[PDB]
RNA sequence: UCUAGUAGCUGGUUCCCUCCGAAGUUUCCCUCAGGAUAGCUGGCGCUCUCGCUACGCAGUUUUAUCCGGUAAAGCGAAUGAUUAGAGGUCUUGGGGCAUCUCAACCUAUUCUCAAACUUUAAAUGGGUAAGAAGCCCGGCUCGCUGGCGUGGAGCCGGGCGUGGAAUGCGAGUGCCUAGUGGGCCACUUUUGGGAAGCAGAACUGGCGCUGCGGGAUGAACCGAACGCCGGGUUAAAGCGC
RNA sequence: GCGAAGGCCCGCGGCGGGUGUUGACGCGAUGUGAUUUCUGCCCAGUGCUCUGAAUGUCAAAGUGAAGAAAUUCAAUGAAGCGCGGGUAAACGGCGGGAGUAACUAUGACUCUCUUAAGGUAGCCAAAUGCCUCGUCAUCUAAUUAGUGACGCGCAUGAAUG
RNA sequence: ACCUGUCAAACGGUAACGCAGGUGUCCUAAGGCGAGCUCAGGGAGGACAGAAACCUCCCGUGGAGCAGAAGGGCAAAAGCUCGCUUGAUCUUGAUUUUCAGGACGAAUACAGACCGUGAAAGCGGGGCCUCACGAUCCUUCUGACCUUUUUGGUUUUAAGCAGGAGAUGUCAGAAAAGUUACCACAGGGAUAACUGGCUUGUGGCGGCCAAGCGUUCAUAGCGACGUCGCUUUUUGAUCCUUCGAUGUCGGCUCUUCCUAUCAUUGUGAAGCAGAAUUUACCAAGCGUUGGAUUGUUCACCCACUAAUAGGGAACGUGAGC
RNA sequence: GUCUACGGCCAUACCACCCUGAACGCGCCCGAUCUCGUCUGAUCUCGGAAGCUAAGCAGGGUCGGGCCUGGUUAGUACUUGGAUGGGAGACCGCCUGGGAAUACCGGGUGCUGUAGGCUU
RNA sequence: AGCAGAGUGGCGCAGCGGAAGCGUGCUGGGCCCAUAACCCAGAGGUCGAUGGAUCGAAACCAUCCUCUGCUACCA
RNA sequence: UUUUUUUUUU
């Protein structure tokens, strides 16, 4: 029913997403990007590693979906399910066409602009494709999570283990020094930046 | 559209604005004397059959409408053709729309 | 093919500028065009009379007819291989001064006073422009202080 | 016999050397195997210019000065699209039961996006200017304009050559004019298509019109373009046979 | 269709020719195709054909009126069309949609629509059935073939016999 | 024949039966001018009144409206409400857009008249801007104390001059139904119906990961969600070759070649006790049948067999039938 | 140091809230006979001068929002030109030149023209 | 383009100088215990309209919109 | 002018 997505990889076309102008999109393969613990403070998952991607390609909706099915399945199993959170960072937009599947009708290439058929994320060099935050105990099954994920996808990606704290854009050597200082404030499973360019009432709130 | 009986336009003949009486212009009927009508019947007489085009691939379906301007007058009493655009519907001297009516 | 409509592909060229809309200020209509001078085309959305076709936006050309709002301008457009002068009629919203030909007019009044200079304290002077020209020599003084090393630096693969 | 009927269609179209040398593109056409039209070509000139016993121009740069919304970037900025927690609460909300959790809304954050989105915003682009047709003084005309000796334009005299960036080059102009109006390929950009030695565009170069050295061979690649020769040296590519 | 001053037809032309040395048991024009047994319903459509005209439209010529005339206007105004008739062994056409009989499934009796009638008697995967090599039986060891049956038959069917 | 955004590569221009859409109109006002107001939405209040009746205050950069599609533009606006009007009128040239720098359509600044509005400055010769349309010949109306009407004169008539209108949508504008299997001619490989060539979506054949299946056990044997390939024994896509001709389906006959191996030789593995079977390796030497139905390739059945494997050679093979 | 009338550039000028405002002015303010217009002298128009800076308005303030400007982002992203560079490709590196934009971090918070006043 | 017509309880129609109907369609009642239509009864018509005439009009007259039949055809 | 049916042995 799909085509080999060989087909559909080298990210042609221009960015042709769902609008007024392309209606009749089948909806995407992977609709949950956020699994596990998601309600974890960032204080408990300090661990995080990234699939990175290492080509200029496409990936499917339904690459992601079986890559982030087979990644939660593996963490499961070795870190428990409240052990961890897996955030795919690609959303599919971009919307990829077919021409028809061949007396009424008129044949050959006339008239030969496609009907959407799927939905395809258009990654680029360098660019994060999954995301997962754990305890620091948790490295190996990290990297074995993302190492069998890599397989559901057509191109190149490397595992590389960051050196911010959980999902936040802070360094983890300098993450519980801004926090004793008041310059990051947990909120959820972010942090939240304090600068000294505000009222002062909102500084006093902060050191009461 | 709907074009109002009287209207104060320029006159030619009087060299000013005058108010005039707006009718609508009707092409009058073929004279049979013309010259391009004598020429048609001698060519059509005899045994040649049609002679000249017969129009058959009408595209338009509404009109210009000419408007005939007549001076008021008594001594000018002249006349003016004065086209306006297509419309469906022509109407003179209808009612004039008003904002506060119910619907 | 495409239309041949008079403003296609406009959307952006005759649109006014992020927070600049409304009131055209009025010392616009109070820049005096005089019959010679040049002067820059640029279509201004808020005013829709007079206004110049999109080829003559970004041109520049002189006025040959001052009118009661608008200006005559002879503006070269090149058509097919040949550039021929088209005589267009701009209201005054759509035009501004050159600033080309005032920076010039000031070179020649410079040029003629520093003749009149010259001539009167019996030396020469130097007026026409010289390209840049090679650097000359010059001492480099390190005040005992050494250069500071440079080297690459080790890669590191970030996020 | 009219009749050598007409054919935008196929075939053919006869000596030599010399010089110059294309087009498959624009607009109109019952126009799409054809024409007319502009373009590209040639021929005939002509008007001038420099120099010895410069009139001006330019597929270039520079110096000034405008024009722009593509690449990028942005979404804790507008329009759209969109993931997740957090803190509060009016709740024409719901559920389990004095109620309490959810949902809703708000606020501050957060993940990911746009050919037909954008505050911002390149590189490469396009226009103009770089003086004697200039500059500066004095006067005259006007029925236009007008508080005015106003303003604007025109006209008549006079003075000023350090010729007002670099580089290169001799220019201007008239008539007549054939062929062509099936194109094709490549770097980069780019639309449709899974794609194609597929179809369709932009810029430049090329093949067609062109042989020569190299790629064993080859329309287009790399090098280099050609009168008949001798010497020397190279390019791209090579140097076991 | 035609009783001869005619029907059908020939001919540039002649009250010229053929049928016709003929006269309805004849000549001319069509369709179906022996015998047997039958030949259902539809005249709304297209043709052909009849006269009631309530009679509308309706050229030339003729008539009257105005003007100086050319001209113009008015009344009158044949056939044909219109209007009402026949007619399918003329060309042809012959549906659905409902309302419903004690397991079902099927389902007469009632009413409606287009453009009149809704396919009667018979016959059939036929030289006519797409699906289809239809289903059952018989024929063989084995049969997309043959035969006999079956009936919502893409698209059978009554002198288009 | 036209218009909007994009394509389109930041001047302009730029193609495809590219993408998303609109047009053959509509308006005496929705044209023109002046004045006075502020719109969408939201919050808080008020008898019936409630999610939506009307009244009031507050916030409101336009998030409304401006008739048509879209883009731009616009706030004591161009929007809403009133008042007065006909600049949507009569003329001559210049210019822009498409462009050959012919035309038409549309549009821009002037100039001369006559007017509207407002106290006035001003603004207005149609629609806030970019679409809404039409030659010659012929006809028809309007204008002048107009010109001709042929020996002269008067009067009808006719002709002419200038501006409108009746239309050509194949929209630079012939007056136009079908069939040919009885066919004809000039041509075209500028162009379809075979082979071949590019491509491989589809067909066919493989591989990777491992969620599960397999009593137990991911991997004896399989293999979901995904993903990478190969082949040209399928069918498409394209139109490079051939239309002054490359004979065309199938069968029959005959040779050779390939291996992605059905059997047979030699092996490895098993959920291999034996028998039977399955998985894999070297491997194409040898073999791969007789018939009913069908023109058939294909299919199906009957029966033997070690097995009754799959293919190519111009979809082998018509001066072989 | 300031204001008023008319403005130019149109936020360094706007927005929210707090403090201060001498003198002239600008206002709020009082009233409806006339001019004028309303459901309503609220607005608009007219005639004033008892009171008041409460408001508008001006100046200042806020680890204020916005706005302007500069760093950083960053010689990063992108890009003119080049190669018989690499790579199966996707794409990437180098030579030759140009060269951005958020987040993040600082500084600033109207200038001014003509005419006429006050600060005596 | 020319002539001749017509629009009616919703219908098939009938008259010209006002009194609006008939078999049908809605409704209520007689008669019988029959399932009737005759029988009586009511409602339902701006008679498609703009103006003109006259003491008065679907009805008469001029035009529009809703058609009909026939005739006619150089942009 | 019409008016069909009516039930199982007991
Ligand atoms: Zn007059």
């Amino acid at each position: 029913g799909r085509r080999p997505a060989r087909c559909y990889r080298y990210c042609k076309n221009k960015p042709y997403p769902k609008s007024r102008f392309c209606r009749g999109v089948p909806d995407a393969k992977i609709r949950i990007f956020d699994l596990g613990r998601k309600k974890a403070k960032v204080d408990e998952f300090p661990l995080c590693g990234h699939m990175v991607s290492d080509e200029y390609e496409q990936l499917s909706s339904e690459a992601l979906e079986a890559a982030r099915i087979c990644a939660n399945k593996y963490m499961v199993k070795s870190c428990g399910k409240d052990g961890f959170h897996i955030r795919v960072r690609l959303h599919p937009f971009h919307v990829i066409r077919i021409n028809k599947m061949l007396d009424r009708l008129q044949t050959g290439m006339r008239g030969a602009f496609g009907k959407p058929q799927g939905t395809v994320a258009r990654v680029h060099i360098g660019q994060v494709i999954m995301s997962i935050r754990t305890k620091l105990q948790n490295k190996e099954h990290v990297i074995e999570a993302l190492r069998r994920a890599k397989f559901k996808f057509p191109g190149r990606q490397k595992i590389h283990i960051s050196k911010k704290w959980g999902f936040t854009k802070f360094n983890a050597d300098e993450f519980e020094d801004k926090v004793a200082a008041k310059r990051l404030i947990p909120d959820g499973c972010g942090v939240k930046y304090i600068p000294e360019r505000g009222p002062l009432d909102k500084w006093r709130a902060l050191h009461s | 559209v709907n074009v109002p009986k009287t209207r104060r336009t320029f006159c030619k003949k009087c060299g000013k604005h005058q108010p005039h009486k707006v009718t609508q212009y009707k092409k009058g009927k073929d004279s049979l004397y013309a010259q391009g009508k004598r020429r048609y019947d001698r060519k059509q007489s005899g045994y040649g059959g049609q002679t000249k085009p017969i129009f058959r691939k009408k595209a338009k379906t509404t009109k210009k409408i000419v408007l005939r301007l007549e001076c008021v007058e008594p001594n000018c009493r002249s006349k003016r053709m004065l086209a306006i655009k297509r419309c469906k519907h022509f109407e003179l001297g209808g009612d004039k729309k008003r904002k506060g009516q119910v619907i | 093919t495409n239309t041949k409509g008079k403003r296609r592909g406009t959307r952006y060229m005759f649109s006014r500028p992020f927070r600049k809309h409304g009131v055209v200020p009025l010392a616009t209509y109070m820049r005096i065009y005089k019959k010679g001078d040049i002067v820059d085309i640029k279509g201004m959305g808020t005013v829709q009379k007079g206004m110049p076709h999109k080829c003559y936006h970004g041109k520049t050309g002189r006025v040959y007819n001052v009118t009661q709002h608008a200006v005559g301008i002879i503006v070269n457009k090149q058509v097919k291989g040949k550039i021929l002068a088209k005589r267009i009629n701009v209201r005054i919203e759509h035009i501004k001064h050159s600033k080309s030909r005032d920076s010039f007019l000031k070179r020649v009044k410079e040029n003629d006073q520093k003749k009149k200079e010259a001539k009167e304290k019996g030396t020469w002077v130097q007026l026409k422009r010289q390209p840049a020209p090679p650097r000359e020599a010059h001492f480099v003084r390190t005040n005992g202080k050494e250069p500071e090393l440079l080297e690459p630096i080790p890669y590191e693969f970030m996020a």
